[PDB]
């Protein structure tokens, strides 16, 4: 009856909750305290040859054979350097001068070239020349979503793998031939890394976006993924997992003959919905979650087969990902059934007593919050836009603000920048609450004492 | 309840109202507006020299000459056309201009045990006493002084003196060996001395990719006891191309803004047939008129801006290498943003006079004039002892801390204090004695103050229902 | 009103206990306590080497063997005045001019077996050694080396009398592969510089700590230094360290001479409390838990009896440790057992203290004070008991979502417990909120502002069922 | 109603004296005050010498005298423009150009006695001296080193007319041994090397002051500078600092030829304000102290006639010191008694000020405006104070609690009101929890979350008992009332 469904609901919520390994934690720092450094004083695109001389070649060969830094983490494959350009058309600006310029988004140049950026020499396209735009697919890349912009996949490559000569030669013939031209945007250093210790493969990207005004935008992007046997722990989880799934497709088997026994008239029923989106989700993840292993196991075995070429493996992080989204979902989904099911079986209200649960009142509610967040949002936004960081945009400043109810975030530069306009915006805001909740006693005083 | 106000048609019409003026006020600025005020600000001003002399470092003159010689040639005239491209795209336009304001020479007598030691005596600034004399060789432009007039040019109110807008100035040349010739020349000669008293320096660059202006000026000022205070302004400008669709979009959209607020503001004098009857005694009848008012001084300036920086560019392109003054357009233009600002807010708040929402919020109104005559009697009692502390923060502190430094500062100060937001650790190294009294004190004396008038406004409804039930 | 209960006898020779219990344990305390930590620290952490490699910012093996030469040898062995002249008491290091150094420094290793795994079964051709993380089942035990000296052999953890550390990883042992440096600064560097040719700190080292002691006699206390750094088996290092300022020799002045006095009534104290205890259980045979109190008599008087036993072992202890410092010096005499339990005694003293202060409210009683809202939970329980029991349901959840979604970038929701009380800490207006929107720039403001929202529902919902609950009938 | 009790002659002339005092009080304070001690701060105590040692750096005796050498002396003495073009007024040093330097900077230091304590058993062969804290009955009065100069030989403080200062760690004396340093830059750079060959800071050493003063003249104000350096029992340095603005020199102005008629009606004022009250004591008796709003204007008076015999004094003291000042030059002038003591004296004018603000409130009455929470609490004084009393105890316990865990490690927990204002701060919502944390990382939660809880559950109690009260009489005497 009732023993049950607490029980596999305790049993689901330790599922969810046993996923935890904090050595995924220390791994990324550890990385990022190693490649992040100096890489945010490159505001030019010759500052990007001395910054790879001696803060990314000796980080990544750090005389080990394979290993990165101190051994640990093994390097996988070989190391890519992508670059998206725009075309070259500023023979219309001949000095760069101020005139009509951006033309529409200078989409990205996807057509061949010769030794330097002089025209190509054939028709045909080569997946071995640096002036070749490659493609999205044959790369087996993924649009790098960075700070500004999609990166829509692939462009002009080269690889620098496995040695530190045949690096150095590499970067000396990219930086005599002018590869890195003020017609580049983005540029992006990728590779990826198998930590055995810790059973784990981490994925290292380096973005290098171009703003407007010229300068360079960095960034350090980690991905990982444990690649870990079906069991290889101990038996108390795996004997855990395995009662925790028979107990779901049982719960399956009962909730699909509820549903033969009642045909389609099953929608108002809401306490089937939740008992079966939680078996539809637990069925996903644990498909998904082995399926990553075996997209893994045939990527390392193409490794194996034709080792030193540079081996993306987005496609089991992309799906490690979408397990993880889905973990997140079926714990509020089940948080959701334990406080509905402990509603009825032990009646305990919650809103009673000022309910007025009505489609006008919660409707009327929500929406003067709404308007009062917009507002200040909104005019925070205008004023200082410009010169705060907290109140960049519309969404960050709605943020910011709900910061400012909450105490988080305390308005001292507002008061140093504009000491009569923010000032007088605080003491506004600060007047409104505190009516609102006089409004409230003041009304609860005067219900119960009219009669 | 939630339901419609007055009318199902000017609900429609305003909420119409509402989208173009929130939309026509989001299309004058800029998303890349505050990458590029970071970026030209940590160009200029977190860039150190040789002995690391920044320019919020610079302490003395012998830094304001490490500054100026070191990283400040460094970032205008940039490396590998006659015109100079700051980071490859910026343009720098006209010439820098270094402006400075002196002092007269016997202005503040010094006293009579020590005028034999000290013979003349440098006031601190004032209009009255400044020096309009050459000095130096008194030979160029820099050594002989040019009049307000002259220099067109506006007051500074930037720190201790709201400073004038004459003085000697020097525009640098194009060239970068040719302008470090004309700063070791101007070194060499004394041109910082004892009666210096400010020096600007001011200067524009504008991208082409985004359009933008970036106005930045640096203030320095050498107070009558020597070093200095550096402060800056960094600005930003926008100057709207038409070619594009969406500015063609932004003028249908600005045509009908002003074909609004001329329908309001007739809807507005027709109504007025109440000549003073139940008019001036709504509230929202005030709030109109102000949008009314603040939505023509904006077309009003936006005429203005656009007549003004078509002749400044006209000037620019017509004889390059001189000043070409932004800085009255750049003051101007954010003083107009904060009045949209304003503008949007007051659109924004009179929903609440179209649609009604929750009973609370209709009552809301009928609760704040629960309080009719006890928030006057309480105003009073409580900015009495909020300026007595104010002041009295301001005698003990104010010598040592900086936020004490003036009144209006010590206002600020404990405002900020009620927020929840302070410094004790200042407070307290200025007068470990009297700094945890007065912060005990007052702390302890706003909290009885706001629970008196909570228990007084809670307390006059029991008397109400009293009366009212017993009556 | 205030009236007394049960005496005023009583509440007299009670108060006599809490001001015997005050001048106990304020006259053991040192003004300059404070200071000789800070100095210590700031000698011995923030000191800069050439290259600028604090103790602070240590982050590879190079960055070890360049803090333990440079800055590490240059402040422990002082031999000069500034002006270049010689100290006038020889063979002894005396740091900052007054700080004895007693015995040796000690430095210690922990390392992990070359085989504590099987690697992946794709990587097998490539990865050929794994080195598990520390754990005491998976720790080398074999020579490595020159495998001759005492730093290149295993010596159990009953060899090198010691105990566990609480690391910020995890609890090491107390065994290694340890070296004492020698008297003279030149002899020491000569012997770090044998420990880093010949390479010491391989891939399978886990901790690395330095220990040692110091002790200045102008005021009369021990300042015990240990400094650890652990090499997580992902990678880094995490320097981390223990300073602590102890009083172990604790008779010396006149004053000191007066607290033995206060201690012998101290202890007359307990055999009267424990004797008024055994006869007020005589008569309530079992009626006697039900009156809390009783509980907390029997806890101040168990810790009471504890910090009598400690005294005894602390007095044989640094009898023992002196003893063996005076006899055979050049070695490393082990004062870090001591003075953690001495710290740890001395918390347990201040929780006790507290108990006996906050026991005043059993004799002292007042009448209604602080009554008001257990008067109004007694009633209302439902819908302010059961709905708080709802909001602590609808919270763990939230902590474990913010251990989801970030917990790998951040690291206030690195573990669980930090979640909650990093989330408690958002309750009290204390956050970083630019993190989380680092680290997830389209959930995290949805996680912030729903979980803003949700606490200022529950907190509203209590507040309304509070003050509404006032007006209810009465 | 805002009716005025008082008739309006008594509000008038109290307006008028609040407006002199005020007009007094604002009159004599410059505005260029807080830049003044900005720039002489950050140029003495900010400045790096060749090794990157500020005054605020310095952690040991190997430092000190590296900033006494490098960046004490650069600061000291100016004497060339920044191009290297001599200055004009010659044999004085120019400090920013504009800054005098008056009279001789002076070293002094306070030694403690050798034989000041107990090694006891253990260590009594291998540390064989010991030197205490300083406090006045152990010090040393014996010449140290070459014993010869005024650097090594004890002068009282009655012989350098010295006096308390109170530091970071104890209040020292007066006396001790001094250096003045002579005139120019290098006679003065060849002193402080016979101050290191020979020791002069050694084991016994525990404060050294180092004590200077400028004057500016373009606005007229003094500048006194004080950096202390202690070294403690435990070795190293905490050093701070006193850097004081002031003006000595009153009349030099056009506007203060005014403020002598607002003197002159000040003094006359509070002759007035004493003769009323000698008849508001004739005729009541002893119902004169009833009412408090006589305290105040007790208090009052005697700030104002402290005030008043201040003025003489610091008149008195400035005309010798600047007499001595400029009849023997290369002689320290003791300008730091003065200058002390003339904060003092601005101290109290505003606290005086003050008084007199608040005590606006015994004239011009409201009705009933903040008697809201006077008129509700003498219904519960009686349980009021068992109410404070209870929360007292349990937060002295909690701050007894938090000295005794932390304390040894945390600054804000280092003594005891410490403690107590870094618990009244944790309420207001100004903590550093991962101070508390690293400090002990199991009691550390624990206190803190506990603590949190006890404070917001008596705010509750104490909303509660407000809100039922008031509830409570309102109900009662509408049902007496039927
Ligand atoms: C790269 O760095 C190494 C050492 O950091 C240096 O020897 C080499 O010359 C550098 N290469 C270039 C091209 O600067
Ligand atoms: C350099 O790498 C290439 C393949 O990337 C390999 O064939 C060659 O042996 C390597 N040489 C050295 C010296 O590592
Ligand atoms: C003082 O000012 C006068 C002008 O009134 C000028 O001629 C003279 O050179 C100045 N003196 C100095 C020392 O600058
Ligand atoms: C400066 O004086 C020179 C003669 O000494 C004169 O030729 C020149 O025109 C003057 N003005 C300048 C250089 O601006
Ligand atoms: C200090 O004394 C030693 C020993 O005589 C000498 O070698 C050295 O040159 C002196 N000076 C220093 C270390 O600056
Ligand atoms: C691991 O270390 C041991 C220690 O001598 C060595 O004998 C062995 O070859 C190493 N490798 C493996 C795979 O055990
Ligand atoms: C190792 O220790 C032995 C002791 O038996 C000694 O003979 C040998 O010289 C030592 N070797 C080294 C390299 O320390
Ligand atoms: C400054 O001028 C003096 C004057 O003799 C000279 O000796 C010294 O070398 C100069 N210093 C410089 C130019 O740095
Ligand atoms: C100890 O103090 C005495 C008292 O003057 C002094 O004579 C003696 O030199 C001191 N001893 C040392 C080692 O400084
Ligand atoms: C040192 O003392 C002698 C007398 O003992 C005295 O004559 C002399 O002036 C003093 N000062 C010196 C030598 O500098
Ligand atoms: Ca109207
Ligand atoms: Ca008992
Ligand atoms: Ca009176």
């Amino acid at each position: 009856g009732t023993l049950v469904q607490i029980l596999f609901l305790t049993l689901l919520m330790t599922t969810v909750y046993s996923a935890k390994d904090s050595s995924r934690f220390f791994l990324h720092r550890a990385i990022w305290k190693r490649f992040s450094h100096r890489f945010s004083e490159i505001k030019t695109v010759e500052d990007f040859y001395p910054w790879a001389n001696g803060t990314l070649l000796p980080n990544l060969y750090g005389d080990y054979r394979g290993f990165i830094t101190d051994g640990n983490s093994f390097l996988l494959g070989n190391v890519l350097i992508r670059q998206t350009r725009i075309p070259n058309d500023i023979f219309f600006p001949g000095s760069l001068h101020k005139q009509m310029k951006s033309p529409p988004q200078h989409q990205e140049d996807r057509e061949n070239y010769g030794a330097g950026w002089v025209p190509p020499d054939t028709n045909i396209t080569k997946v071995d020349s640096i002036w070749h735009y490659q493609n999205q697919e044959s790369l087996g890349g993924y649009p790098i979503q960075g700070e500004l912009a999609t990166y829509s996949g692939g462009g002009y490559v080269v690889r620098l793998g496995r040695n530190h000569s045949a690096a150095t030669r590499v970067l000396q013939h990219l930086e005599q031939r002018r590869w890195l031209d003020h017609c580049t945007k983005a540029l992006f250093v990728e590779f990826t890394v198998f930590n055995a210790n810790v059973n784990l493969l981490c994925a290292v990207t380096l973005i290098l976006e171009s703003s407007g005004v010229g300068t360079f935008l960095t960034s350090l992007q980690l991905d990982s993924l444990t690649s870990l046997q079906s069991s290889e722990r101990g038996f108390a989880w795996i004997v855990s997992q395995v009662v925790y799934y028979l107990l779901v497709c049982y719960y399956a088997f009962i909730q699909g003959c509820r549903l033969k026994r009642q045909r389609l008239a099953f929608f108002t029923r809401k306490r089937n919905l939740l008992d079966t989106s939680i078996v539809l989700i637990s069925f996903s993840i644990l498909g998904l979650s082995m399926q990553s292993l075996s997209l893994l196991h045939k990527k390392m075995q193409q490794y194996h087969c034709d080792r030193d070429r540079f081996i993306s493996f987005y496609e089991a992080l992309r799906v490690n990902s979408a397990v993880t989204h889905l973990r997140g979902f079926l714990l509020l989904f089940a948080t959701v059934r334990v406080w509905d099911l402990l509603r009825h079986h032990a009646q305990l209200q919650v809103i009673n007593k000022t309910l007025s649960k009505a489609w006008d009142e919660v409707l009327g509610f929500i929406l003067i919050i709404v308007v009062l967040l917009s507002s200040y949002a909104m005019t925070f936004n205008l004023l200082f836009g410009w010169s705060i960081s907290d109140y960049q945009s519309f969404f960050r400043s709605i943020v910011t603000v709900v910061g400012l109810l909450m105490g988080t975030s305390k308005h001292k530069e507002v008061i140093a920048l504009y000491p009569i306009l923010g000032s007088l915006l605080v003491l506004s805001s600060i007047i409104l609450m505190g009516l609102v909740i006089i409004n409230l006693f003041v009304s609860a005083i005067l219900i119960a004492f009219g009669k | 309840e939630l339901y419609v106000k007055t009318t199902l048609r000017e609900l429609v019409v305003y909420i119409v109202f509402l989208v173009d003026i929130c939309l026509l006020t989001y299309g004058m600025t800029s998303s890349s507006a505050y990458y590029y005020t970071k970026v030209m600000s940590e160009l200029f001003l977190h860039t150190p020299s040789d002995s690391g002399v920044s320019f919020q470092t610079i302490s003395s003159m012998s830094d304001f000459w490490d500054f100026a010689q070191g990283p400040l040639l460094d970032s205008l005239y940039w490396t590998k056309g006659s015109h100079s491209f700051i980071y490859y795209e910026n343009l720098l336009l006209g010439a820098p201009r270094l402006r400075q304001l002196r002092v007269r020479n016997d202005s503040c007598v010094v006293h009579e045990d020590f005028r034999e030691d000290i013979l003349n005596c440098y006031d601190v600034y004032s209009p009255d006493k400044e020096d309009q004399l050459p000095f130096g060789p008194q030979n160029g432009t820099a050594w002989t002084y040019h009049s307000q007039n002259e220099l067109g040019g506006s007051s500074h109110w930037g720190r201790l003196t709201s400073y004038s807008g004459g003085g000697y100035y020097l525009d640098l040349p194009g060239s970068r060996q040719a302008s470090a010739e004309a700063l070791q020349g101007l070194q060499e000669g004394l041109w910082l001395d004892r009666g210096t008293r400010v020096v600007f320096i001011d200067f524009s660059v504008y991208n082409a990719n985004i359009n933008l202006f970036c106005i930045l000026r640096l203030v320095v000022e050498f107070p009558a006891t020597g070093g200095t205070i550096p402060s800056w302004q960094i600005r930003t400008v926008k100057l709207i191309r038409y070619v594009n669709n969406w500015d063609f979009f932004i003028v249908g959209c600005e045509v009908v803004f002003c074909v609004f607020i001329f329908y309001y503001v007739v809807e507005e004098i027709l109504e007025i047939h109440l000549h003073r009857l139940r008019y001036l005694s709504s509230v929202w009848n005030i709030l109109d008129l102000v949008v009314i008012l603040l939505s023509i001084v904006a077309v009003g300036f936006h005429i203005f801006r656009t007549l003004e920086v078509n002749r400044l560019m006209g000037k620019l392109l017509q004889q390059p290498d001189t000043y070409a003054d932004f800085e009255f357009l750049a003051f101007w233009q954010t003083q107009y943003n904060n009045m949209n600002a304003v503008n949007l807010f007051f659109a924004w708040i009179k929903i609440f006079k179209y649609i009604s929402f929750n009973k609370t919020m209709t009552q809301l109104s009928s609760t704040l004039a629960r309080c009719a005559k006890d928030i006057l009697g309480f105003a009073i009692m409580f900015f009495i002892v909020f300026f007595a502390y104010a002041q009295l923060g301001y005698l003990l502190f104010g010598t040592q801390v900086e936020n004490f430094s003036t009144f209006v500062k010590c206002i600020f100060t404990q405002f900020r204090i009620i927020l929840g937001d302070f410094d004790y650790n200042a407070i307290d190294n200025a007068n470990r004695i009297l700094g945890p009294v007065y912060f005990v004190t007052y702390v302890f004396f706003v909290f009885f103050v706001l629970l008196n008038m909570f228990l007084a406004i809670i307390n006059d409804t029991y008397s109400e229902v009293k009366e009212e039930l017993a009556g």
